[PDB]
RNA sequence: AUAAUGAAAU
RNA sequence: CUUGAGUCUCGUAGAGGGGGGUAGAAUUCCAGGUGUAGCGGUGAAAUGCGUAGAGAUCUGGAGGAAUACCGGUGGCGAAGGCGGCCCCCUGGACGAAGACUGACGCUCAGGUGCGAAAGCGUGGGGAGCAAACAGGAUUAGAUACCCUGGUAGUCCACGCCGUAAACGAUGUCGACUUGGAGGUUGUGCCCUUGAGGCGUGGCUUCCGGAGCUAACGCGUUAAGUCGACCGCCUGGGGAGUAC
């Protein structure tokens, strides 16, 4: 995240876009994700609970609007 | 005989012999009943990260046929050698005789 | 999903075209997901592997901060 | 002393407190000040308004150097980032660039184990 | 933040 | 005799196995420059480090462990398991069109091999964290949970041990029996509208019909309808214990 205020820019555009940048990279997410060591049994059900929540989330929100509430 | 692709880097302050080197590998390889497909010399380029202080490095490339005891030794004088200060050797299903990117757009 | 290399019938990705193998790296230097860029899996492993190759020879940047 | 006019200002935000450093563009110090050292104890030192008060004392400890022109980088993940930057522009400086130079390893050491409480 | 125990029958 | 089982010819995808080189990020330590009172840690604290100049910032060097992003209800392996890049040696699977052998097959008591973590023997190596151990705290007590330190081990070579909720808590082989939506990897044809349709194989995820089941549920990858061979059970404790 590298930024570089431009001619007659104001100082909150440059805070604004160095925000920006700083989310779409990504990085105090993977600090807090290691800051503890994780086993990979750990990890894998993680993994696998996630997926089984949002399919099923998506089956259940497209098979909701098929019924009238009143 | 199988088909290798190769790619090595000089010392921008030793480009007074890229011709001599490349003379005498090919004359190496040749000597063995090798061939030679495709030679090019690319000349000095910036380079994306410092290598040992440095930037500006020479490149050559080739592609060639030849058997496997000739591309040890030639590994081995990479090695050895002090004006080479990176290298690579890979394998081929074929033989390449066209033009590569950088000699269409440079 | 629309991918180019299946559209222009390619062979191999060529790992000396920086030209197209900047259109799948971020400002940082990162691989960009398939999910993103719309490309079929075979691709992305040929793509990937082409990237590596082109970090090692220093072609491409390893981060942005070197 | 000897007149600079262009400057590094570095900060190190923890989870625990935060840390200003003034600096050449050669990277020899000039002065520095911390959240904890400006009165502010134990939960009070982990808050914005410490690292607020702790950018203004920095800058105020460097006014014989006469600088112009400031560069800003910052590395840490705690709540720091942004309120010193503020309180800089409010001093009166130039703000030139803005950085992120957080380290990131590529799966080096194993870090500690997971707390229980 | 931590933070214990209750005879057997009807 | 050729339909089960095999051999040959052309190709394709893959973290399948063994050996050797190499690259970039980050941690710790060692020697220098600038600079001056705090750093670190918790729910709140203090043991610890610091004017003998720490923590912060910049430059040079040493070492050994793991490979961000790609990366997914994705791939490969008999199971245990397998992930940076390059080279050498090597095992299995699958598809198209032909040729060849002629039942050469399925299962398997005793036998023999392979087999996560921890542990054991001899010789090496040791950033990071960590049983045992020492000191802050909390508490009625605290041989704990939280904090500051820390060695066996975790790594390499060779040899032992033979066990796990070693799990789909579901042995191996073959045949038959309505459907819907996806993923990954091969291959044939074309109305011709050169960018799209129509077919045919191997593996894999989710839902669900008849039937079955004590119920929960399974449902062409069966726990449905059948055939061949093997292993195992017979109330709870004592006990997977004693000799």
């Amino acid at each position: 995240p590298v930024i570089k205020v431009r001619e007659n820019e104001p100082f909150d555009v440059a805070l604004r876009r160095f925000k920006r940048s700083c989310e779409k990279a990504g990085v105090l997410a993977e600090v807090r994700r290691r800051e503890f060591y994780e086993k990979p049994t750990t990890e894998r059900k993680r993994a696998k609970a996630s997926a089984v929540k949002r399919h099923a989330k998506k089956l259940a929100r497209e098979n909701a609007r098929r019924t009238r509430l009143y | 005989m199988r088909h290798y692709e190769i790619v090595f880097m000089v010392h921008p302050d030793q480009s007074e012999q890229v011709p001599g080197m490349i003379e005498r590998y090919t004359a190496a390889i040749t000597g063995a009943e090798g061939k030679i497909h495709r030679l090019e010399d690319w000349g000095r380029r910036q380079l994306a990260y410092p290598i040992n202080k440095l930037h500006k490095a020479h490149y050559v490339l080739m592609n060639v046929e030849a058997p496997q005891e000739v591309i040890d030794e030639l590994e081995t004088t990479f090695r050895f050698n002090d004006a080479v200060i990176r290298s690579m050797v890979m394998r081929t299903k074929h033989a390449v005789t066209e033009a590569s990117p950088m000699v269409k757009a440079k | 999903k629309f991918c180019r290399f299946t559209a222009e019938g390619v062979q191999e990705i060529d790992y000396k075209d920086i030209a197209t193998l900047k259109n799948y790296i971020t400002e940082s230097g990162k691989i960009v997901p398939s999910r993103i860029t719309g490309t079929r899996a075979k691709y992305q492993r040929q793509l990937a592997r082409a990237i590596k190759r082109a970090r090692y020879l220093s072609l491409l940047p390893y981060t942005d901060r070197h | 002393r000897k007149q600079v006019s262009d400057g590094v200002a570095h900060i190190h935000a923890s989870f625990n407190n935060t840390i200003v450093t003034i600096t050449d563009r050669q990277g020899n110090a000039l002065g520095w000040a911390t959240a904890g050292g400006s009165g502010f104890r134990g939960s009070r030192k982990s808050t914005p308004f410490a690292a607020q008060v702790a950018a203004e004392r920095c800058a105020d400890a460097v006014k014989e150097y006469g600088i112009k022109n400031l560069e800003v980088m910052v590395k840490g993940p705690g709540p720091g980032r942004e309120s010193t930057i503020r309180a800089l522009n409010a001093a009166g400086f130039r703000i030139t660039n803005i950085t992120d130079v957080t380290p990131i390893p590529h799966n080096g050491c194993r870090p500690p184990k997971k707390r229980r409480v």
